[PDB]
């Protein structure tokens, strides 16, 4: 909703969609496929690209890595997502952020540099993953070949936003008043906390003001009541 | 060839740029912490800058020494490694030498460290003179020769660099009475108890005295006369007078502590 588009046949955020019969590979053709005009919105694109688009831009390499470590001692390691409609959006916002890159050039980083475009590669995978996730079919090949090697651009680290628990079993439990007792991305997270940082009821944890421009529906959509932790809460530095 | 401690400084040098850069981009990575009254944080990174010029300066200027590396492919070692492939099955050569350095080096630190030894009490050659005496007088500027004119008493004689001999005798051990005399002697044919000066060496006597009373050692009396001579090697200059000035008085000399000073200041 986001769009400011130009007209259209009906509801032009739906191609976005609708483009699920579309090719594999070279997401360039793809695009032409769909479509490619009414795609711009705002000539100030530097809004949430560099800062919020780095989110999806790393989450599809973790998931991707996460892969063919399946021996690890978790069932999902880290997260499986083996539904296929959670990795067809992550195509169609792979297909809008390269949209986005080819009209402005602050587009998510390489993570480090030197693909070559990999954009294209990680789209590609995406598609190999997705082809048979979609309607009732058995899962990966090639593919596992091909997560394996990792370009000299992969980080790692991401943030995965968690929430302690309170872990009173059976028994019972002695707190006090003070004193407690052991037993989110769009910047929002400095070496040392030197801000507001309005926490949240479970993992939020993001500054008040956040000090931007036009990224405001965001900071609208998370005044109120949020994902069960609508109890926003103050956290001295 | 003293390039083993410029290497060992450069080396630290070179470590110490490497932690610095380390240091810099470390804390680069961490912005200003808590101030809540202005970035004191610019002094830190100010200071980081500041610490890795040090450490640059300090390699160029290390790069100054280490005048060339000579030949002499390591001085006789390769016998075995660069030589016969038989004779190199070598180790043994290098390990042999290193336990060596360290036994020497941690004995000798052992030794001095218990000097101060808990002995209570002690309760329940006329040869080695002139060994020791030599052995003392292979020193440099240090022309000496005994006489021993009458009985087994080495009267022996030093000077050093003046006029200034000093005739001290001995007694075949814990050389003692010692007399000191400038300029003119041995009258007759033999030394003498003249003990003239111009009341500059009476004051010499008198601190040699009190250190021939000083040295008195239980056993190595041949440590004892090496640390003698060499403490009084010590009065080949009298051109230093620190807690006073140079002519506070007429003469100025007393090193026990191999610093010489005024007299009458200690």
């Amino acid at each position: 909703p986001h769009f400011l588009n130009t007209p259209d046949k009906s509801p032009g955020d739906r191609l976005a969609e609708i483009c699920a019969k579309i090719t594999d590979v070279d997401i360039d053709k793809v695009m032409i496929n769909l479509k490619t005009e009414e795609f711009v919105l705002d000539m100030n694109t530097l809004q949430a690209l560099q800062q919020l688009l780095q989110w999806v831009g790393d989450f599809v390499l973790y998931l991707l890595v996460s892969l063919p470590n399946q021996g690890s001692p978790l069932r999902p390691g880290h997260s499986f997502l083996r539904d296929g409609t959670s990795l067809g959006m992550l195509r169609e916002l792979m297909v809008v952020i390269r949209i986005w890159g080819l009209l402005k050039p602050s587009c998510l980083p390489v993570y480090t540099a030197t693909s070559d475009d990999s954009m294209s590669l990680l789209f590609r995978l995406l598609t190999k993953l997705w082809i048979c996730c979609r309607d009732e079919g058995a899962a990966s090949p090639a593919s596992d070949g091909l997560v394996s090697r990792l370009q000299p651009k992969q980080p790692l680290r991401l943030r995965f936003g968690r929430a302690p628990t309170l872990p009173s079993s059976t028994s019972t439990l002695q707190l006090d008043g003070l004193t407690r007792a052991p037993g989110l991305h769009l910047g929002a997270y400095p070496t040392e906390e030197c801000k507001a940082c309005t926490r949240c009821g479970c993992v939020t944890m993001l500054k008040s003001p956040n000090k931007t421009t036009a990224v405001t529906q965001w900071e609208q959509r998370w005044i109120k009541n949020c994902l069960c932790g609508g109890l926003w809460r103050r956290v001295p530095l | 060839g003293v390039n083993l401690e410029a290497f060992s400084q450069a080396i630290s040098a070179i470590q110490a740029l490497r932690s610095s850069v380390s240091r810099v981009f470390d804390c680069l990575k961490d912005g200003m912490r808590n101030k809540e009254t202005l970035e004191g944080r610019e002094k830190a990174f100010i200071a980081n800058f500041q610490d890795n010029l040090h450490s640059v300066n300090r390699d160029l200027n290390e790069l100054e020494r280490l005048s060339n590396l000579v030949g002499k492919p390591s001085e006789n070692h390769p016998l075995h490694n660069s030589g016969l492939l038989s004779l190199d099955p070598y180790s043994q050569l290098l390990q042999a030498y290193k336990w060596s350095n360290k036994l020497q080096y941690h004995a000798g630190l052992a030794s001095g460290l218990l000097n101060q030894q808990s002995l209570k009490r002690s309760a329940n050659p006329q040869y080695v003179d002139d060994v020791i005496s030599r052995i003392d007088r292979m020193f440099p500027e240090m022309s000496i020769h005994l006489s021993r004119p009458n009985g087994t008493s080495a009267m022996l004689l030093v000077t050093l660099g003046k006029v200034l001999k000093v005739i001290v005798v001995m007694r075949s051990l814990f050389i003692d009475r010692t007399i000191v005399k400038g300029y003119n002697t041995e009258d007759g044919k033999l030394d003498i108890w003249s003990k003239s000066s111009y009341q500059v060496f009476q004051k010499v006597t008198d601190h040699a005295t009190t250190a021939l009373l000083h040295y008195q050692l239980p056993q190595m009396p041949d440590v004892v006369v090496r640390s003698f001579m060499t403490w009084l090697r010590s009065y080949i200059k009298l051109f230093q007078a620190p807690c006073q000035r140079c002519g506070k008085f007429l003469q100025d000399g007393l090193p026990p502590t191999w610093r010489d000073f005024r007299t009458l200041e200690a």
